[PDB]
């Protein structure tokens, strides 16, 4: 009786939306078809005789990737009126996918919504899914979350968003909408987690052992990352965690709730049981900076509070043991009016491997996530880079002619300011 | 399995209920009893002559403690090492 | 006669009580079915005291199980002995409290503990004498720390003559599971003083240290927590469910134990414990159980009873054993330790003998005693809560469904006063 | 009644307790489970001077085991009899002393025995009427010649008119095992001479001695001469289990050895002792034992006898006997050797006698001696130490706990004066 | 509850590294892969079911033996990330391991300690082995003791260092870093233990009639010596020496802790049983000059202190009569100042055979350790190579252009000397 509907926008979203759905389906036994050949309900619903049906939609203006999915393996699995599909693209352009093409096709996806809203009992809250640098995912994405925080209230939402690289960058134009898109969001979501691709490139590199990783990769792990989220729902556990019990213990104030994750142990099957993979050492690891899935450095900040989760068999009184390690290093300090700040969940379910995949099977698991000082750097770099082009008007006629007023993008910009100075004031100890 | 403890014996009776997680600690004890028997066997004896030192009357095994039951086990397991340091 | 009734809230107060009733069953032979099967006459003279007699000839404890979620009755449902309670008695919500005191004690759990309150009124209008009611609940949960503390408020405004117990579990600093254990720990003890007859307090540190240095075992698990809570429980009542050489029911202890209405925070342990290799060198006598249970590494809270001066004390001795002996050890355990004994009252411990011994064990002793040292633990959660109150970290959650920043400075306050008032006593002299 | 306990400290300490306690249990027929399975009445009639009862009908040793480090007491106890010894009662530290005085005297010692002495005055205030205490340890190593002398002070200034007995082994410069013996040695020497009653050298050098040259075995081991000084232990306090024509306890034995309060150090042996093969030639009487009883080779130290006068002596013959025949057999050793008997004091041999035989034997002799000979010991370890502290070798490790080089010159010069003085009454002449 | 760190640095650290532990994992039983199929606590620790992780970490600048490592058949048993490895080589240049790259390495090696510390609670020390005429060996072992002295204090270092042969050499630039490392562990280490290659050479060519040895061949016995110094700590014995029982025995100032080792019998098994093996003869055969470890004579000076080693089924009676006949030569002369010198122990466990190996399977054996005057041989002809080419300033230019100051060679020439002169102020007779 508790239930979570997760949303996939854009062409990031939709690909890692693919990749957590493969893991799940996977994890409780579904075959692709969607047959088997009572923990189902949190991400299914039974149709009565057969078949499970996802509670997830998917969004896009540009329909080559939904064509791709309604031919692949996973036809058969959605419903076929789920994947909304628009015409035109928005091209990167913010303006468009939230004033000019979004509009008509935001009715459709709020219709869906609340058919599949009406079916759970339970609701625990929302996912959403979207690459932050793109028009399409950034502008549909604000325009569902100002829908939906107005349509439910209180119902809790959780934005899984992939910032740009800090000197890595696909598009020329995406300071700008990602900007916007922070600005849309920052009064709008209850969680924001980072996940830009450098880092987890980095990880991969040095880990996994690849050398030439592609976004599939990336993918998989963030799908492991959503999996251990979402374990403590659907398994037995001697510490549970719902998603409720968060802004009451990461968030200490309604502005404050970016965050940054890192996951433990990422090994490979060719030198993964040469070790023993203790709680300790996979704790340690978690805290590494090299960890960290943004390309961010604690080291350079304070901590708030960090909740994380474990699974498999690990037993209560080591996960104390490797926290009090963790309170003893000189290297780690958190902030002063927090005299405690761990939250700690644990589970007996391991994590599944997906075959062909890159991780192999192992008994525990860690996963993180933490709330630290140190996140103003990257709100500080990308409006550093907004503020070079936005000096001399540049790409601003591609969002006046689409119906944005001028004046649109300096409330984003102060509203960033805003935030920076909030973050300054916080760090600073009484 | 929240509710039930990690082992067999509850830490107020420091007992076992049947079945193979209680048969293991009814039985690795009957192994792990049977090891501590030979080097207290062994230590004092390596050292003593067998005979008491003033008397000289023939000693007495250190048999007798170990139950019966599982007399035969015990029999080869001291062997080995016999062997060994033989 | 004189009966009473078990009410739990609470995941961690339904762990408790999933074991607590299974120790009780084996000690009375009742299987898992409801069938007895005990060997002894006295197994069945007095078992009204914790359970009722339905058609059929089987027993059903006058357990009442609540909590905001329904994953953890849906749990322990499916346990061993979990078919002994009755549905009847389960009620639950749909929305949980996300650890928040403020949803759990002033929006959701108000208008649902209606339904609870009805089938508590229930039960005890119907029993034949009522001697009281025992609760268990923990203090590091929303929902729990809030309803549970809130039903005992109702509860004494109905049956002010009653005997009320409480199991308490206090957040300990050094396993800290969740971020936002200080604010509702201080708001559940401001509300904890004023109507609860009796509290124990239990800290999970406590037990793991028994656990790793006492019984010496590899890994401890909650169900071993459980076992050691639920013996120290069963261990108060005993008497009054088996004859003895001096009965003494829970108000006889109440009168000798509690000085002054307001200082009634006891710290408990129980006696023998053995690890499983060296339980055939020890042998059991009088000396040596009490020996254990004055040591100080045997207490079940953090709290060093030789860093202050017992008020009083209390022995419940259990298996047949001669009084001489008890009286002169209690006497020799008095003379050798007058340090540590406050001085302006004088034969400050009381005895208890009960001639029925646990179910493998020929002597057991349970210890309660009322001593100043526990002022450690308020103070430590007092400044945490300080340290985390005057940057107003977290407030907004508790402060966005009516409650306000008075209450809190009221709490604090009244938690202060406690803390000086009762370490008042230590220093006054005759 | 008049009942004594027994402590024991270091691995040396608890290899002599781990045999004298099987010697005990084997004389009065205690079986390794403590069930008494005695043939003669006489064998429970005084069980109470070394064993308690608890309930059950079983019988435990109220023994104190302590070492700084816990290796020694955790093979004690899977040895034979091991299961006796009360767990309660075990005390260990974690570091270790690493045979350096100052550390089991100052830093690691003085912490520790806080605990060791609560248990100890446990044991003492309980028992009906305490007669004393004995004490085994060994002088070549650190913790036991610290703690256990720092105890023997503890113990005497709580219990001034108690007596207190120490069976101690000094090392011999012959078979040495330990490079820092003489510092240690000279170190205790100077606190035992201060506190306590007694004082019993042995020497492992005439152990081997003994071994070799009387019993004629092949391969001594560490049994044996744990058996001989467990034998020459038991033979001490035989008379007070046990009636018998003269009892003499061991309070009577101080007022008659001991002529000034400095002059306690005694030498011992025991007899009959005779190899396997001649057990049968011999026949055992009274003139037969009263000839190996003063043989020189028969005494337990290296210490030559006819190298000096006796002060005084003693005998507690076993066994039923004359008295008429001792007696003569008395003065017959003392007419035939009037040149090795200072001749100022007439009558100094005392005798006693005990009806109950050991086991297996049907006289048995426990000679004690207080001899002028006993000079040459300290001679050679002073002479030793001062040759080792000439050159402050070894120094630092002592100097850098907090000790100095002038205890090590007060207690050089204490040892000479007690040498000096010891001898003083050997030329005196009336 | 006793544990030891084994650290490991440089290709010959590595390499004895792997021969110590294929010899711990099969006197223990453990299979290579880490699985059986209570004495391995003080190497190993415990999973909580199944494998066994070592205490022990490896660290190296070049991956080629790291590598090596994490293929063979042990790639299961140690942890994947305590395999520390770098990129670039240090290339025999001392300064580079010192300040250039091993600056950047050493931070997670001191995290890994930490993370291996915390899991221990009986800490007795720590091991280290490290190849001396090496940059990278040499460098981080300085930089790692150095950081260790600080962040511990008080904890026991022993160092197992591989000194150049007097005229045998592989580079042609180890005197400078041999020199400086010297410096270095000087007065940061507790023990050093001579290791040159030339006198196992010769060993191995006499005894084991080998006549083309290879490293595998010296590095069994370097790790028969090592489990010889450690079997007292995991096996019952007579006569137990721990860790923290040498700077009092072996030590007479804390400047002079360089002693030499030799190891009693090596033979092989096609001509060992033709004799007897007495403890006599081996005795002998471990005081001849020809086996000594270290390529120095013992004629050529004073003994300072013996600590020697016996494991078996060796009686003390025979060490002693052998430790008298030794005393009694007069080919080997003690110092002065030092009466008795020897210390013995005593151990019942076998020393185990390897299969493929050299040794053959004996019943005795005999490990001493010594500390003599002599060695000032090996420090006085180090210091005449050196000085030859820092007469010209020969191949200063690639230690000054890795940031090493120029003055830093002449203060390693100072203390030198003051040792020198040390150890000739130390033997003369008083
Ligand atoms: N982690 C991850 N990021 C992706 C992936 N695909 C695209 N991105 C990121 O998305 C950003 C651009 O947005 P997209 O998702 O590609 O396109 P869009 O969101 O649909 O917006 P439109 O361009 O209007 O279609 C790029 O900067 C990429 O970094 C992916 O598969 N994995
Ligand atoms: N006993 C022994 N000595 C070795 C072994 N391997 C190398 N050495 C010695 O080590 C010295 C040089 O140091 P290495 O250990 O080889 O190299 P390193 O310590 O890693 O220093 P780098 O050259 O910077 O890599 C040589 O002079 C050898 O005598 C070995 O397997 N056994
Ligand atoms: N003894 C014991 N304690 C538990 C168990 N499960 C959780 N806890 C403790 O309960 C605390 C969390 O309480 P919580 O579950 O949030 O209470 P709730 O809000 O009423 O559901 C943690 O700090 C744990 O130490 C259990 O099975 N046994
Ligand atoms: N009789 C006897 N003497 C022993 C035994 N073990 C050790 N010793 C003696 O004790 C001395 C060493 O004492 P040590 O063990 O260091 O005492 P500790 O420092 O208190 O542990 C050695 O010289 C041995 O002669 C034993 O089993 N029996
Ligand atoms: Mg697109
Ligand atoms: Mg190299």
């Amino acid at each position: 009786m508790r239930e979570v509907i997760s949303i996939h926008v854009g062409q990031g979203g939709i690909q890692v939306g693919n990749a957590c759905w493969e893991l799940f389906c996977l994890e409780h036994g579904i075959q692709p078809d969607g047959q088997m050949p009572d923990a189902f309900n949190t991400f299914f619903s039974e149709t009565g005789a057969g078949k499970h049906v996802p509670r997830a939609v998917f969004l896009d203006l540009e329909p080559t990737v939904i064509d791709e999915v309604r031919t692949g393996t996973y036809r058969q699995l959605f419903h076929p009126e789920q994947l909304i599909s628009g015409k035109e693209d928005a091209a990167n352009n913010f303006a468009r996918g939230h004033y000019t093409i979004g509009k008509e096709i935001v009715d459709l996806c709020l219709d869906r919504i609340r058919k599949l809203a009406d079916n759970c009992t339970g609701l625990q809250g929302f996912l959403v899914f979207n690459s932050v640098g793109g028009g399409t995912g950034s502008g549909l994405g604000s325009l569902l979350l100002e829908r939906l925080s107005v349509d439910y209230g209180k119902k809790s939402k959780l934005g899984f968003t992939i910032y740009p690289s800090p000197q890595v960058s696909t598009a020329v134009v995406e300071p700008y909408n990602s900007i916007l898109s922070t600005h849309s969001l920052l009064e709008h979501t209850d969680v924001a987690v980072m996940l830009d691709n450098e880092a987890i490139y980095d990880i991969c590199r040095r880990n996994l052992d690849i050398e030439r990783p592609t976004y599939t990769n990336l993918n998989r792990l963030i799908a492991q990352v959503i999996s251990s989220l979402t374990a403590s729902l659907r398994f037995d556990g001697a510490l549970n965690v719902d998603i409720t019990e968060f802004q009451t213990n990461l968030v200490p104030y309604p502005r404050i709730h970016f965050m940054l994750s890192s996951y433990a142990p990422i090994i490979s099957a060719e030198k993964a049981y040469h070790e023993q993979l203790s709680v300790a050492e996979i704790t340690n690891s978690a805290f590494e900076p090299a960890n960290m899935m943004a390309k961010c450095d604690p080291r350079h900040g304070k901590y708030m509070a960090c909740s994380m989760m474990y699974r498999g068999d690990v037993v209560p009184k080591d996960v104390n043991a490797s926290i009090a390690t963790i309170k003893t290093k000189r290297t780690i300090q958190f902030v002063d009016w927090c005299p405690t700040g761990f939250k700690v969940g644990i589970n007996y379910q391991p994590p599944t491997v997906v075959p062909g995949g890159d991780l192999a099977k192992v008994m525990r698991a860690v996963c993180m996530i933490s709330n630290s000082t140190a996140i103003a750097e990257v709100f500080s770099r990308l409006d550093h880079k907004f503020d070079l082009m936005y000096a001399k008007r540049a790409f601003v006629h591609w969002y006046v002619g689409e119906g944005m007023e001028e004046g649109e993008f300096s409330e984003a910009r102060e509203d960033l300011a805003a935030l920076e100075k909030d973050y300054e004031e916080v760090g600073i100890e009484t | 399995k929240r509710n039930t403890n990690g082992m067999p014996f509850n830490p107020i009776t420091l007992e076992y209920e049947k079945s193979s997680a209680g048969d293991s600690l009814k039985k690795r004890d009957e192994m792990a009893k049977v090891r501590g028997y030979v080097r207290a066997e062994n230590l004092d004896t390596r050292s003593n002559c067998g005979y008491n030192i003033l008397t000289g009357e023939q000693r007495i095994g250190v048999e007798y403690l170990v139950p019966n039951h599982l007399r035969d086990d015990y029999k080869t397991k001291v062997d080995l090492k016999n062997e060994f340091y033989s | 006669m004189r009966e009473i009734v078990h009410i739990q809230g609470g995941q961690c107060g339904n762990q408790i009580g999933a074991k607590f009733w299974e120790v009780i069953s084996d000690e009375h032979g009742i299987d898992p079915t409801g069938t007895y099967h005990g060997d002894s006459d006295l197994q069945l003279e007095r078992i009204n005291v914790y359970y009722n007699e339905a058609t059929g000839g089987r027993y059903v404890p006058r357990a009442i199980l609540m909590d905001l979620e329904p994953g953890t009755m849906d749990s322990v449902r499916a346990g061993p002995f979990g078919q002994l309670f009755r549905p009847d008695n389960f009620v639950f919500g749909q929305t949980g409290a996300g650890n928040n005191w403020a949803k759990g004690h002033y929006t959701e759990g108000a208008e649902l503990i209606d339904s609870v309150l009805d089938v508590v009124r229930k039960e005890a209008e119907g029993c034949d004498c009522l001697q009281g009611f025992q609760i268990t609940h923990s203090l590091g949960g929303g929902t729990g720390s809030g309803m549970g503390t809130l039903l005992i408020s109702k509860v004494r405004e109905e049956y002010p003559d009653r005997i009320m117990e409480t199991f308490s579990v206090v957040p300990s600093p050094k396993v800290s599971d969740t971020v936002v254990e200080p604010y509702n720990a201080t708001l559940s003890v401001h509300q904890l003083v004023e109507n609860a007859d009796e509290c124990m307090v239990i800290d999970n540190e406590a037990l793991y240290d028994i656990c790793f240095r006492t019984l010496k075992l590899t890994t401890p698990t909650y169900g071993d927590l459980n076992h050691l809570v639920s013996a120290a429980m069963s261990g108060v009542t005993c008497c009054l469910r088996f004859p003895g050489q001096l009965n003494s029911d829970l108000r006889k202890l109440a009168v000798n134990l509690i000085p002054f209405p307001r200082l009634h925070f006891f710290m408990i342990g129980f006696a023998p414990l053995t690890s499983r290799g060296s339980q055939q060198y020890r042998a059991l006598t009088v000396p040596e159980l009490t020996q254990q249970m004055f040591d100080a590494k045997n207490m079940m809270c953090a709290a060093d009873p030789r860093h202050g001066r017992y008020l009083t004390a209390s022995a419940l001795f259990r298996g047949r054993m001669s009084t001489k002996e008890v009286d002169e050890q209690m006497l020799n355990v008095q003379n050798k330790n007058s340090s540590y004994f406050v001085e302006w009252i004088p034969n400050n411990i009381k005895s208890s003998i009960c001639d029925i011994p646990p179910k493998g064990l020929k002597m057991a002793v349970t210890f309660v005693g009322n001593s100043t040292a526990i002022q450690e633990m308020f103070k430590r959660v007092a400044e945490q809560f300080t340290a985390m109150f005057r940057r107003k970290a977290f407030l907004h959650w508790y402060t966005g469904e009516g409650m306000d920043e008075m209450e809190f400075t009221e709490a604090e306050s009244n938690m202060n006063d406690l803390v000086s008032e009762y370490q008042q006593y230590q220093d006054a002299t005759a």
